Formats: C-alpha cells, sequence, structure tokens
RNA sequence: CUGGGUCGGGGUUUCGUACGUAGCAGAGCAGCUCCCUCGCUGCGAUCUAUUGAAAGUCAGCCCUCGACACAAGGGUUUGU
RNA sequence: GCAUGAAGGAUGAACGAGAUUCCCACUGUCCCUACCUACUAUCCAGCGAAACCACAGCCAAGGGAACGGGCUUGGCGGAA
RNA sequence: CCGCCGCAGGUGCAGAUCUUGGUGGUAGUAGCAAAUAUUCAAACGAGAACUUUGAAGGCCGAAGUGGAGAAGGGUUCCAUGUGAACAGCAGUUGAACAUGGGUCAGUCGGUCCUGAGAGAUGGGCGAGCGCCGUUCCGAAGGGACGGGCGAUGGCCUCCGUUGCCCUCGGCCGAUCGAAAGGGAGUCGGGUUCAGAUCCCCGAAUCCGGAGCGGAGAUGGGCGCCGCGAGGCGUCCAGUGCGGUAACGCGACCGAUCCCGGAGAAGCCGGCGGGAGCCCCGGGGAGAGUUCUCUUUUCUUUGUGAAGGGCAGGGCGCCCUGGAAUGGGUUCGCCCCGAGAGAGGGGCCCGUGCCUUGGAAAGCGUCGCGGUUCCGGCGGCGUCCGGUGAGCUCUCGCUGGCCCUUGAAAAUCCGGGGGAGAGGGUGUAAAUCUCGCGCCGGGCCGUACCCAUAUCCGCAGCAGGUCUCCAAGGUGAACAGCCUCUGGCAUGUUGGAACAAUGUAGGUAAGGGAAGUCGGCAAGCCGGAUCCGUAACUUCGGGAUAAGGAUUGGCUCUAAGGGCUGGGUCGGUCGCGGCCGGCGCCUAGCAGCCGACUUAGAACUGGUGCGGACCAGGGGAAUCCGACUGUUUAAUUAAAAC
RNA sequence: CAGGGCGAAGCCAGAGGAAACUCUGGUGGAGGUCCGUAGCGGUCCUGACGUGCAAAUCGGUCGUCCGACCUGGGUAUAGG
RNA sequence: CGACUCUUAGCGGUGGAUCACUCGGCUCGUGCGUCGAUGAAGAACGCAGCUAGCUGCGAGAAUUAAUGUGAAUUGCAGGACACAUUGAUCAUCGACACUUCGAACGCACUUGCGGCCCCGGGUUCCUCCCGGGGCUACGCCUGUCUGAGCGUCGCU
C-alpha cells in the first residue's frame, strides 16, 4: 500500500487538521484537507432540541456569501424560530389579548356592587 | 527551524557572512600578522547561542 | 533581480517598469539566506525576457 | 623409477528406507456409466515394492597412487 | 506483660515487584563437575590512552616509632 | 656589558596534595567486543577489507533501519574540486576543506481573535528606582444616522465635501497573550543538481473596491376608433410569487433599536452509512518458472477542486387518519391519544457515482523519429464482477458515566420592529443576498536534518527529545516469527587462531535444596476446547483455585444464510402490449449465489501434534497496609505517604 | 492508550407460585475490574558496566496499562 | 658474540628557559573639564573592485564639501579628464550628510496594524488602490480656543 504523508507544516491530528483521502488523475492517493461540518440553526425557542429546516448548515463565514433564500424559510420567525413554536406563539399571543379583554370588561362591568 | 523571525533569519545571515577564509592577498600586505581566520564557525563544533 | 530589502513587490515592479522601460505581470521575491531580497519578475507576454537581458547586459 | 598432497574407490560408522516410477494398498469422495457393468477415471493424508535405501563420514577415522599435479627448491646465518 | 492496650484496640474477604514458615511440583543450588555455542581475552596490520610514580622492588630472624624493599646478621643473587 | 665607592629593593627555592608551562616510565600497554553478515567480479585511481556499479547472501519487517513534519540546529541542503588537518583502521568517501549555487504564495502558516495569564492609565502607596491594582476613588464616547444652519464650485450639472448644531451611541475597560485552540478562500499535471498546494501549464475560488443584463414591473377598469386584432384618452393598482402544510422558487426595499443562531467543545460503549486498504473470480498488457506439472505466479489495470444531476444516509419535520385482541421496533434500546402503525410528502448532509473539468493529461505496453539535454511522435490499452463482525479514516444514530457537566473572543448570519425611501403609469423609480463582466490582494517564514551521524547530553555518545501515514502470511491481535514496498551494510577497524579466566546462551547420568542468610539464579507451568473447582467471604469474590482429558494430517458427515421467481382462462396487433367465471394448496417450493464458523465420524504417522513463536508454577498459613494511587531523579517502592 | 478475561444494573422469554415473589435461559456491557501490548515506571538478578555507550546506562525479569492515566506547548509560583 | 641497561662526551631532536629587544602597561604630575527629544550612551544591520576580522563610515556608507598640504596610495589591479599640480595624498574639520533599535515618541514590538493633511499615478470625475512627503508619545509651564458645575453672584 502507499503510505501517506501530511501537505502542511501542522503535524499533530488537531481539529483543524482534518483530511479525507482523494485518488487524482494521476493514479496516486493524496489528502484533501476538509472543511469543518458546518451545524443548522437551532430554534431561538430553546425548547425544542432539533435545528431549522430549509437553512443550509454551512459554517459561520460562508453564510456571507450565500443568498437569501439559502439562509431563512418564508415565515415570520423564518430561519430564526422553528414553525411548530411559531404556531404556539401566535395562538399565545392571541387568546392572552382575548383573557386581558375578558378580565378589564369584567373589571369594567364589575362596579355596580360594591 | 524552517519557521524563523526576520530579525533570527538576518541575524543568521550576518553570521555565515562573516564565516569565510581571509582572503590570500590580505597575507602579501605590509605589517601583516593575520595568517588565518581565527573567528570561523563550525555550525556542528560551536552553537551561535542566538 | 538583487533588490533592497526594504522594496516591496509594488515598489519592485514600479522600478524595474521604468528603469528598463517594460511592462511586468508579475513578482515573486524572496529573502535569500544571506540577507539580500531576490525578485523574480515576469514579464508581460509581448515583451521577451532574452531581448531584455540583451539590452541590460547580462548576456 | 621414490615420496606425500588432492580427488576418486573400498572399509568403518551414523541416521533410518531417498527422488522418481509402479501398485484391484488407502479412509472416503466426485465424475463417466450401459461399453462391459458394478466397470472405469479423477482427488486423496498414508501404506507397500524398488530400498538396511538415500545421505554424511577426517577436516585430528582405517586401507588404497586408481587418477591428477607436485617434489632435485626459496631465504637467513654459523669455524676450533 | 523489662516496656501490650483502645481514633486507636480487636478483626477481616479481596489486593501486594511488602516481611516470614512449611508442603507439592521443579530444577547443575548442591553431591561434582563436564561439554558445546557466540563475543572477548590471545597473535597480527593500522591506531593508541589513563590511574599511578621519593628511590625502588627476593627472603628469614633481629633491633627499630613495639609488622622492613632498603639497616644488622644470615639465606643467597644471572640478560630480555 | 661589567669592576670599584655609595644608594635602593618586588633580591637568592627542593619541597607548600605550591602556580603556570613542558616532559617521561607506565606503553606500542589497556583498548578500538551491545543491537545475526558478509562474498564475487569490474570500474575509477599512485594506492581499495571500507568508494562506485553489477551479481549473490542477509537484516529492518508498516509500533520500520520506510515516507513526511513540530521544537532545536543554521547552510549542515545541492553541484564541482581537494585530500593538509579532522571523521579514534583506511578512504578515491564525508554532515571535512575550497569554490559556486539553492528557499518564489490573496487561497500553507505568521499576521487577526481571545484562553490561563501578562500589563498600561485614573487612583492609591512609596525615601526612591518604582510598586499595587485592572474597573477598582475617572468629566474614561472623538463615532454614526436623519434633519437644520453657512460656505464650497469640484462634474454648480447637483451630489460629494466641509464646519457647526440637534439626535443617538454601556464601546461596563488601553494593550499583549497560541506557527497544536478559533480563524474566508487552491487544486490537478509537469518541471530542478538542489525549489514548489509557492515556478510553468490548466482548471477554480475567497475577500475588498467601483459596467451590462435580469428582478422590482408594467395589471385592471371605462369610453372611443377599428370586421376583428390592435391603438387612443382617462382613472385606479403594483417593495415578487407558489405550496393545506413541512416549506419551495434566481433575485425579491428598509435605519437607530431589540431577540436569537453559528463560531462553541467532556470521556466511554454499541451499531449503522461512505470511502481508502486488504481479499476474491474473471479479461488484458508486460514479466518470472517450465526436468516435470501448473488456462500458472508476479506486476500493472486514474479522474483534482468547483459546478450540475443522482444514489445513499439522517430527521423530535409536515398532511391524512385514529390505534387494546395493544402495536411498531433495536445488537441494546426505545416510541405512541401530548397521535403508534399505514399511506403521501418536506428538509439537511451528500466525502459516493455520473457529468462539465476529461483525456488533450497520467500510467502500462509495443513501435518510429530527432535539435539525441524534445512537456518528441504514433498504435493499442487503462476492462467486468463479487465478498466482508476485516483494518484505518470519516459521518451519522443511540446510549452509559460525573458531589467531574467538559473555553473565550474575533467574526459571520437569521429574525422582530417599521423611522424612512422610492415613482405616478413611464425610456418608469428607489431598490436588488440573481447571472455575467472589470480592477486589486501589500509584509514575513518557506533549503535541509528531525536523529543508534545535522537537536540536547564537551563527541557521528547504547541516554534523552512532541507527532501523521502503516502491506501479505500465521494468529485473539499495530504480540512474536517470516515476507513485499521502501531502506540499510552490522553500528568508530580488519586478519588469523579457538588457551585459561570471563560476559551471553544451552545441555547434563543418578539424586533432588542435602547448596545458601534465604530456592538467589535457573527450572517447572503456560494457548485453546471440554470437564471439575475447596477453606473463607464485606456474598461482589476466592477462580485460570486446585485437579483431569484433548490438540497434527487427510477424507468426509451435519448444522448455522442471501436474492429472484406467485406464470390468471392470452379469445388476443395501443404468437412482445393491456383488459376477460378468475389460478390464487404449502413458495412450506424451485433456481441461483455466497461467506465463514461449530460439532461429530473414519483413516493415518517411530504417541507425534498450543511441534517454532506466543504463553500464569501451585497449595497451607503468619505479620503489615484495606483496596487502586504516590514516593527518596543518582544505594531505601516499603509496613512509609 | 493492540488484543483478550470476568460479566453489574437495565431488558426479553419460559417455568413455578394464592400472593409475596422465586427459578431457568438469553440479552446487555458496568468497573480508580483482571491478563497483556504501545506508553508510563523501575522489582530482582544485589546480572552487565563500573578510567563505562552513559558524571545513573544496558540486558533479562518485572509494576501499571480507562485512570487519583501518559504527554507537547502556553502560563503562574523565586531563595529562608 | 650481541642485544638490553647505566654513565659520560659529540651531534641531532623535543621543548621554549635564558639573554637582548619593546608602537604596551603601571605610577605620579599638569592643563582642560564638553553628553541627550536639534535624538545621547549602548546595540543591530549594512558599506571597499578584490576584504572575513580589526578599524573607519551610514544607502553620499574604509567616505562628500571645504581648508591646509603638495605627489602620492600600494597586497594586486585600474584609470593620462578616475594614473589629477586645473591639486594625488595626508591632516584639519567650521559645510553637508547621518539606515534600524535605543530616554525612544501613532499603537505594538510581528520590519504586525492604524489615523489626519498634501502631492503624483491608476484617463480619477467620486470611492478605492499604489508611491512619496509631513504629522500623530508621557509629563509639565505660559498663553489661546472650546466647554462643565442645584460653586458664588448680577440683570431680565
Ligand atoms: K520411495
Ligand atoms: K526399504
Ligand atoms: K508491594
Ligand atoms: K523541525
Ligand atoms: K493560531
Ligand atoms: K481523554
Ligand atoms: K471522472
Ligand atoms: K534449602
Ligand atoms: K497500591
Ligand atoms: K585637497
Ligand atoms: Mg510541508
Ligand atoms: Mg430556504
Ligand atoms: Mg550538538
Ligand atoms: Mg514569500
Ligand atoms: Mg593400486
Ligand atoms: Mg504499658
Ligand atoms: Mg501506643
Ligand atoms: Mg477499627
Ligand atoms: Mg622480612
Ligand atoms: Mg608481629
Ligand atoms: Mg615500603
Ligand atoms: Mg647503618
Ligand atoms: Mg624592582
Ligand atoms: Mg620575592
Ligand atoms: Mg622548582
Ligand atoms: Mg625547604
Ligand atoms: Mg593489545
Ligand atoms: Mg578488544
Ligand atoms: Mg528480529
Ligand atoms: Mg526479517
Ligand atoms: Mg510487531
Ligand atoms: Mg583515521
Ligand atoms: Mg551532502
Ligand atoms: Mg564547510
Ligand atoms: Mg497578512
Ligand atoms: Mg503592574
Ligand atoms: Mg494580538
Ligand atoms: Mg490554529
Ligand atoms: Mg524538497
Ligand atoms: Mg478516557
Ligand atoms: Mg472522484
Ligand atoms: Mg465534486
Ligand atoms: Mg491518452
Ligand atoms: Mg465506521
Ligand atoms: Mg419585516
Ligand atoms: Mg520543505
Ligand atoms: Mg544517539
Ligand atoms: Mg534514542
Ligand atoms: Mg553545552
Ligand atoms: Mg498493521
Ligand atoms: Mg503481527
Ligand atoms: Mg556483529
Ligand atoms: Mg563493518
Ligand atoms: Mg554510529
Ligand atoms: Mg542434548
Ligand atoms: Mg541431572
Ligand atoms: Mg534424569
Ligand atoms: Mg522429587
Ligand atoms: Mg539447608
Ligand atoms: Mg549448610
Ligand atoms: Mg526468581
Ligand atoms: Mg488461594
Ligand atoms: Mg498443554
Ligand atoms: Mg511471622
Ligand atoms: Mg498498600
Ligand atoms: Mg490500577
Ligand atoms: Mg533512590
Ligand atoms: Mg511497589
Ligand atoms: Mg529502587
Ligand atoms: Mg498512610
Ligand atoms: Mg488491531
Ligand atoms: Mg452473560
Ligand atoms: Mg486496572
Ligand atoms: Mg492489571
Ligand atoms: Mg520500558
Ligand atoms: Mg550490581
Ligand atoms: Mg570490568
Ligand atoms: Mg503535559
Ligand atoms: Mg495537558
Ligand atoms: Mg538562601
Ligand atoms: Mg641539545
Ligand atoms: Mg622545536
Ligand atoms: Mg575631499
Ligand atoms: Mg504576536
Ligand atoms: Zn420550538
Amino acid at each position: 500500500v502507499q503510505r501517506l504523508t501530511y501537505r502542511r507544516r501542522l503535524s499533530y491530528n488537531t481539529a483543524s487538521n482534518k483530511t479525507r483521502l482523494s485518488r487524482t488523475p494521476g493514479n496516486r492517493i493524496v489528502y484533501l484537507y476538509t472543511k469543518k461540518v458546518g451545524k443548522a440553526p437551532k430554534s431561538a425557542c430553546g425548547v425544542c432540541p432539533g435545528r431549522l429546516r430549509g437553512v443550509r448548515a454551512v459554517r459561520p463565514k460562508v453564510l456571507m456569501r450565500l443568498s437569501k433564500t439559502k439562509k431563512h424559510v418564508s415565515r415570520a420567525y423564518g430561519g430564526s424560530m422553528c414553525a411548530k413554536c411559531v404556531r404556539d406563539r401566535i395562538k399565545r399571543a392571541f387568546l392572552i389579548e382575548e383573557q386581558k379583554i375578558v378580565v378589564k370588561v369584567l373589571k369594567a362591568q364589575a362596579q355596580s356592587q360594591k | 527551524s524552517s519557521h524563523k523571525t526576520f530579525r533570527i533569519k538576518r541575524f543568521l545571515a550576518k553570521k555565515q557572512k562573516q564565516n569565510r577564509p581571509i582572503p590570500q592577498w590580505i597575507r602579501m600586505k605590509t605589517g601583516n600578522k593575520i595568517r588565518y581566520n581565527s573567528k570561523r564557525r563550525h555550525w556542528r563544533r560551536t552553537k551561535l547561542g542566538l | 533581480f538583487i533588490v533592497d530589502v526594504k522594496a516591496n513587490k509594488h515598489q519592485i515592479k514600479q522600478a524595474v517598469k521604468k528603469l528598463y522601460d517594460i511592462d511586468v505581470a508579475k513578482v515573486n521575491t524572496l529573502i535569500r539566506p544571506d540577507g539580500e531580497k531576490k525578485a523574480y519578475v515576469r514579464l508581460a507576454p509581448d515583451y521577451d525576457a532574452l531581448d531584455v537581458a540583451n539590452k541590460i547586459g547580462i548576456i
């Protein structure tokens, strides 16, 4: 078998010194230095363990050259919060304001008594 | 080491340029007593210390 | 060329350009172990290095 | 007209029966069977014969000049 | 109980390159020593140190700072 | 240079384990003995045990005597020349000497960021150099947007610019601190005596700055003319659209301000996916063997980044629906009315495969040229399958462990909000994270050694010194032993001999610890399979307790799997195509393919068989310390800590 | 930071039981767990060496080898 | 008979004493008694035709100018307008020049990273890029400007 060598002066198997084997058009196996695995955004809800969908999982600086569509979902809080928790916050906001009007008018009516 | 600062490299440059024998025509000059370079450094014998 | 250690690639390109009235495509510099700066000055494709070397006196 | 060297040969002795060839010896298995049939062929450790065979044996074993060369030299000294 | 004894006394299974005693097995540990191998030592070519050193280097007795290579009286003494 | 008369003194050596320098006997002595090993021929040369070339025999044996680095060295690198010295024998050789040459970057690092920490200022202290302190006793903002005021004439066209003012701004702490942490983006082929992801060729890309498209966006209403189509007027829209949804599409306005994410993280187990490697069955091309036999044995048999498609993997994502006779499901789990299964779909990864790159290049082989020191020119080939608890890397999934919870910051991004901005139907406008085009990327490092000879140890010192890659056989195995690739010449000498005494290894009749302080040393045992295992016990152990049997070769037998095929009465063209009481038992069957393991049996050998290698002697007690851990580097490993 | 041994909890199935629960087989993979590499260390031969390879090394044999583990670099502590 | 050994002499070596020499010290005395933000002391690197050290010097680099002097310098070479009298050389030194670090000064100490102003170039007409020049340290004095204070007051 043809043994390999590093192609850079970093000789230690660190996190930045990660390589994949590749076969060149020249009939030889070489190291190619891989980029670090990206991670999709965690939901801003802070409760759902899974990461968001519809967003590319790249390293942070890569996001600067991606188009807007590849980074966000076409929805309110899209690409920042999961759809499930957006549904909950929509009805939570609606219901609580409904209770506030319920309490306010109930308190408005609670003036005939003592 | 292959990794070196500019100051250390420039220091090593001067030490290589100085480590040469005397020109043979120095000896012919009047009142000459220098018969051989007494400040010759060999890389393996005496170290620079830097 | 052997050039001053102070000079950078922009200065080397500018110096060679109107010293010898030629155009320069690329400059690659190194500092050799004796402390000198050696510049590899690649001329534009239309200019011929052998022709320029004759006018300089290199050969 | 001899010698003692090498090789060869014989003796001695050590180990234990060589390669190859052959075998209706071989536990079994696989193919080809109708041609006879239970035949024939292939694989197969091992066994038997050839075969007390093969191999080694003075280098500090014994007897041999069978063969082949070699030997009448070389150097340093020594006297009452 | 020279002079044991309680946060240390007393005990423990498991563990220990910890100290000790016995038994089996095992052996050159020994009776009792032999032989073999490698690398030295040995000889040669080349190369080539150091410690140490008053002067040196054969004994017996004697006396002497009471254990002498030297002194005394004997024994003796032969290159390298 | 000296005598004599006086003067003056650093004025006389045998010693001081005196000081410095020199020199002997020892002595051509000790020694040039750690790590298996050299031999033949030729060349060059004055000269060969040692250089070079070829041949042979060996070793390292992928945890290397191999290939590359970090630190350190600093020219040792490479070529040529020399042979004084040096390389403890030699030398035609060298890491020696002499002369000349050699390190090429936007995308490999530094540079930037913070870490532990270091450290200014304000302040305090201090005789004082200074010290403490790092948000604390500070008026610690020097920036930006919109608007307003005045000038500017630069491109007086009208926006840049300038000063002021208003508005808002915690910089909640300067700065330094990593060539292994964080950190955008370069790969394939060729080239040198020595350089290379840096040069050349080709193909990309990131970041920074300021043209052409495309998007925004050209819709509708009502009248009129016209066969109609189309146009005209006039008014109203228009910061894109699609999907039930998860979310999708090439863009798809937006500030101060706020929220979030990424960067951003432990160790261990199990399993799965993807490579690379190894193995296998075939086809080629070349090579080896050919006494005999072997369709044999060996070698070789590519497609980079980036883009596009796709396979594959993953998903606590979504729609339908509503589950007990509970069901699904893993090696293990685990999941479910807070929605299982089942059906349809969405997203992420995509290192694999195909394509652009791309065969033109590389490589193999057979030829033909030459400028014979050409990136020479041709021909042909670079093929088809299988297998896996294999090994390494990678990616996932899912657990376990913790009185242990396993960085920060630079930097980038999404969202919430809606102050604004844009033009009135156009030759539209603000605007644009879509496509293409244009320009730029400065500075420093880059040679080589990286070690039984380039580093440290006074040296080419058996010591020390941080890493990556890792083949075949045997086997549990990066064990040991042998081999291939690659490397080397036995570790600063060679020849002859084979005495004693050694150092290292081994064997020994009979006895068996009688030796000795003491079984010190050596020896015995040893793997695996099947049996069998005591006292005691903190019930976990003791335990491989103890003790016993077996083990080779050959020929068989049995067992342990995967995939495919459900064919239904064809009357019959959109004797292939799809409809026709239907066949619809037991595919429980037939074909094919494949891997490795276990058990049993026969035969067989001079009873040999874990045949080398690898590889626990055991038991009965006593003392101490519970255990594991630590320790006197260089005399103590312990009962000591 | 090879490869193996032992086999904790949890889980599955079967059997027994009035129940409490029990028994059997499997799965699972815990531990400052065991054998034993690399690494780290340094027991004994009171072995080699002892003007050494070495101002502490070498050989065999050893201790440990998933942890109170081994290790590079950065950083902190400075002479009573 | 030799070796070998010892003694003594001759000669040869090995070694560097002795003597002679001295551009060096030591001691005493005298006159003077002067460094630096206009960048010192010290350090680094560089500079010669051949030159490594010492010395000298700073990119104008083993020296420029000037003055004095009056034909050399020299190890070799080269130049008759670089072999010079129109001034070689040496000395003096008042003119000019004077790299980097250094109290060391934009910040940091990596030739690491800025900011402001001016000039030239990129057809610059903006942004931006390159080159060049000037400036950008702490403390403190006087003065100026801009301000702060529910510090003390005056007017409205
Ligand atoms: K036979
Ligand atoms: K026979
Ligand atoms: K112990
Ligand atoms: K290195
Ligand atoms: K770094
Ligand atoms: K760890
Ligand atoms: K391809
Ligand atoms: K005994
Ligand atoms: K212990
Ligand atoms: K003059
Ligand atoms: Mg490299
Ligand atoms: Mg999206
Ligand atoms: Mg050294
Ligand atoms: Mg460079
Ligand atoms: Mg006869
Ligand atoms: Mg008492
Ligand atoms: Mg007591
Ligand atoms: Mg107690
Ligand atoms: Mg006597
Ligand atoms: Mg006596
Ligand atoms: Mg005496
Ligand atoms: Mg007397
Ligand atoms: Mg005197
Ligand atoms: Mg005296
Ligand atoms: Mg004397
Ligand atoms: Mg005396
Ligand atoms: Mg000798
Ligand atoms: Mg010897
Ligand atoms: Mg070996
Ligand atoms: Mg081997
Ligand atoms: Mg091994
Ligand atoms: Mg020699
Ligand atoms: Mg070399
Ligand atoms: Mg040299
Ligand atoms: Mg940079
Ligand atoms: Mg401080
Ligand atoms: Mg920094
Ligand atoms: Mg890093
Ligand atoms: Mg190289
Ligand atoms: Mg761990
Ligand atoms: Mg590929
Ligand atoms: Mg690709
Ligand atoms: Mg081709
Ligand atoms: Mg895997
Ligand atoms: Mg919005
Ligand atoms: Mg290199
Ligand atoms: Mg060594
Ligand atoms: Mg070593
Ligand atoms: Mg030293
Ligand atoms: Mg391996
Ligand atoms: Mg092995
Ligand atoms: Mg040897
Ligand atoms: Mg040798
Ligand atoms: Mg050696
Ligand atoms: Mg025997
Ligand atoms: Mg015996
Ligand atoms: Mg016996
Ligand atoms: Mg016995
Ligand atoms: Mg006894
Ligand atoms: Mg006895
Ligand atoms: Mg023992
Ligand atoms: Mg026991
Ligand atoms: Mg056995
Ligand atoms: Mg006892
Ligand atoms: Mg203990
Ligand atoms: Mg332990
Ligand atoms: Mg000790
Ligand atoms: Mg111990
Ligand atoms: Mg010890
Ligand atoms: Mg203790
Ligand atoms: Mg393994
Ligand atoms: Mg079990
Ligand atoms: Mg353990
Ligand atoms: Mg253990
Ligand atoms: Mg060890
Ligand atoms: Mg000893
Ligand atoms: Mg000895
Ligand atoms: Mg460490
Ligand atoms: Mg550490
Ligand atoms: Mg002290
Ligand atoms: Mg004499
Ligand atoms: Mg002499
Ligand atoms: Mg002058
Ligand atoms: Mg730095
Ligand atoms: Zn959520």
